[PDB]
DNA sequence: GCTGGCACGACTTTTGCACTCGATCGAATGCTGTTGCACATTCAT
RNA sequence: GCCGCGAUC
DNA sequence: ATGAATGTGCAACAGCATGATCGCGGCAACGTGCAAAAGTCGTGCCAGC
């Protein structure tokens, strides 16, 4: 929420203006930075569910 | 920077661990390609030039 | 996005590097897939008529003595093409078991280690439903222009 | 690994068949190979030659699973220790009872 | 305030499961709906969550039977 | 608010110390060698420019006065604050987990 | 030429900003020994001998 | 056809990440397009090419 | 009667388009692990 | 998006 | 006595060598002619003052 979560800071932001001080975590920009790098070889990585 | 010339050493004695101390030497120009002379565990003249 | 090679080319992964996966599913050495990948030298394919290997490393003058001598049934190539030409024809379960039953027969500790490789890396890829032929690319991608 | 071989030893000595169970003999590794031979490859990829890992776990078609606290921090979720165990633990069962 | 949580920790001897336990309860006194149940002294929630985890009147088992009761009131 | 905190004015700097009353902050040093570098203090705001230090944590810091910097990283979720609090507050970790 | 002479003088391994703190920073700065530069090691190539 | 959200739902549930080759269809699935050009923007506009 | 924004018949610009020919370098860090190849040895006939 | 250079602990 | 298989030893190639700060500079790769369309310019138009 502090670094890579463009979503998460904007909601963690409200959340102390607000005043919750609620988590909502989320997903790294960085790791889906390198999951595209990584698929931009031959190698395809996915997230199973 | 060092001076160009003749330089001998004896790479410390320790590359083939047999204690065999081996000598080289080489010729460092000023300007141009360099050459060298290598003393083998064998006691083979090797030049690596360039 | 993408960016089709109109010729199939070489992945530096799995050729290049200390366990080439290439080169030890191909039983060669290193050196002769990367002599061959740069059209150094010719490979010959099938040619069971013929006298040639199924993996012969014949030379571009052995390539014009056999096509003097042999004419045709002699299938060469000196491309990536001819690794996934021969690539496809391998069958990895019919291989599987023949390795199983050479490792088991003959004991020897210098083979058996090769063997062994080979033997867990034919597993794998039977096992996880990859194809080799997929190795080399003839589609490769690009990343996205933000990043 | 051996945690792996136990299972399947008590497994087997569980049934009937205790035969079945094969004896082990145990190996001892340096801190820069045992690493890198970790079951995950999420992990050991982030410590040592990425170039290597990354093969060896793609023509494997392997899976990652987030067992550790390395896997966890790259992805950022809660780590298993700690504050975050209680959260790992609840995860687990919901998981194994469906 | 509370300079150590150690009274607070043996009460329910974790110092990991006492974290969550005084975050579920700021969480309550703080998004509203809940009321401190010691007297509070112009201190954060925070630290009212831990004095009455240390005076012993909030713990785990009594916060899930009172998180029941006002389930079963509505 | 931000045209009124940009000009400082006298309740802003009350609200801030209203603010800050309990919410421990943890300060840590450039080589964190071991878990004891990063420890959570309660701040006091002083009428100055650097960071004081009590003098007896400075052997867990391994930092003495002659340029050193730490960083300040603040806690800022319930959650994290009471971490903060009941894991990484120094009159919690006394002795050295060594 | 002046290509290259303006790209020595300028962009340079071995001509940096002189210090002006104290004329003492100045003279010690002009006065300098590097072993570093175009013909010089690399300062992970440096030995304990050096 | 309002009131839609992507950005929120992006962030879906997932576990044990997997890694396997990229079959030449299985690329195909992940690009949305081709590229045929060398140029990366046309100076002409200030605009990406096409 | 005086004045100021709309359309039409040539000029003028753009774009697909896909089609060709066209030296001078730094060389200098150990430390370890791995793989391949050459040679010495030993066993079989 | 760096590369050199200098400096602090 | 000699050939072959095996094990051992040696040489070449690959990865890797702390963390966090602050301050100054310097810094890459066309063409082609015509249809076909589109945009533009000199020109004439009605509507408001
Ligand atoms: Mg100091």
């Amino acid at each position: 929420v502090k670094s890579d979560d463009v979503n998460g800071r904007t909601k963690m932001y409200k959340n102390i203006v607000d005043g919750n001080h609620q988590m909502e975590p989320g997903m790294p920009e960085s790791f889906n930075v390198l999951l595209k790098e990584i698929r931009s070889l031959g190698i395809n990585i996915e997230l199973e569910d | 920077h060092r001076s160009p010339g003749v330089f001998f050493d004896s790479d410390k004695g320790k590359t083939h661990s047999s204690g065999k101390v081996l000598y080289n030497a080489r010729i460092i120009p000023y300007r141009g390609s360099w050459l060298d002379f290598e003393f083998d565990p064998k006691d083979n003249l090797f030049v690596r030039i360039d | 996005g993408h960016i089709e090679l109109a010729s199939p080319t070489a992945h530096i992964w799995f050729l290049k590097s200390l366990p080439s996966r290439i080169g030890l599913l191909l039983d060669m050495p290193l050196r002769d897939i990367e002599r061959v990948l740069y059209f150094e030298s010719y490979v010959v394919i099938e040619g069971g008529m013929t006298n040639l290997e199924r993996q012969q490393i014949l030379t571009e003058e052995q390539y014009l003595d056999a096509l003097e001598e042999f004419g045709d049934e002699f299938d060469a190539k000196m491309g990536a093409e001819a690794i996934q030409a021969l690539l496809k024809s391998m069958d990895l379960e019919q291989e599987c078991e023949q390795l199983r039953e050479e490792l088991n027969e003959t004991n020897s500790e210098t083979k058996r280690k090769k063997l062994t490789k080979r033997i867990k890396l034919l597993e794998a890829f039977v096992q996880s439903g990859n194809k080799p032929e997929w190795m080399i690319l003839t589609v490769l991608p690009v990343l996205p222009p933000d990043l | 690994q051996v945690e792996y071989s136990r299972v399947k030893i008590a497994n087997r000595e569980l049934e009937a068949n205790g035969k079945v169970g094969a004896t082990y003999s145990r190996d001892l590794l340096g801190i820069t190979k045992a690493s890198l031979a970790t079951e995950s490859f999420i992990s050991a990829a982030s410590f040592q030659e990425t170039t290597r890992v990354l093969t060896e776990a793609a023509v494997a078609g392997k899976r990652d699973e987030l067992r550790g606290l390395k896997e966890n921090v790259i992805v950022g979720r809660l780590i298993p220790a700690g504050t975050g165990y209680a959260y790992h633990q609840d995860r687990m069962r919901r998981r194994a009872a469906g | 305030a509370r300079v150590t949580v150690q009274d607070a920790v043996e009460k329910i001897g974790n110092r990991f499961d006492l974290v969550l336990v005084a975050a579920r309860r700021a969480r309550q006194m703080q998004v509203g709906g809940k009321d401190p149940l010691v007297p509070e002294e112009n201190d954060k929630t925070t630290v009212i969550a831990l004095r009455e985890i240390e005076e012993g009147l909030i713990n785990n088992q009594i916060l899930d039977v009172r998180e029941r009761q006002e389930q079963q009131e509505q | 608010a931000k045209k009124m905190v940009e000009r400082e004015e006298a309740v802003v700097w009350d609200i801030l110390d209203e603010v800050i009353r309990e919410h421990p902050v943890l300060l840590n040093r450039a080589p964190t060698l071991h878990r004891l570098g990063i420890q959570a203090f309660e701040p006091v705001l002083i009428e100055g420019k650097a960071i004081q230090l009590h003098p007896l944590v400075c052997a867990a810091y391994n930092a003495d006065f002659d340029g050193d910097q730490m960083a300040v990283h603040v806690p800022l979720t319930l959650e994290a604050q009471l971490e903060a609090r009941a894991l990484m507050m120094s009159t919690n970790n006394i002795l050295s987990p060594a | 030429i002046s290509a290259a002479v303006k790209e020595f003088f300028g962009s340079s391994q071995l001509s940096q900003f002189m210090d002006q703190n104290n004329p003492l920073s100045e003279i010690t700065h002009k006065r300098r020994i590097s072993a570093l530069g175009p013909g010089g090691l690399t300062r992970e190539r440096a030995g304990f001998e050096v | 056809l309002l009131k839609f959200l992507k950005a929120q739902t992006k962030t879906e549930e997932f576990d044990a990440i997997k890694i396997a080759l990229a079959s030449p269809d299985m690329i195909r699935s992940w690009s949305f397009g081709e590229v045929k050009k060398p140029e990366t923007i046309n100076y002409r506009t200030f605009k990406p090419e096409r």
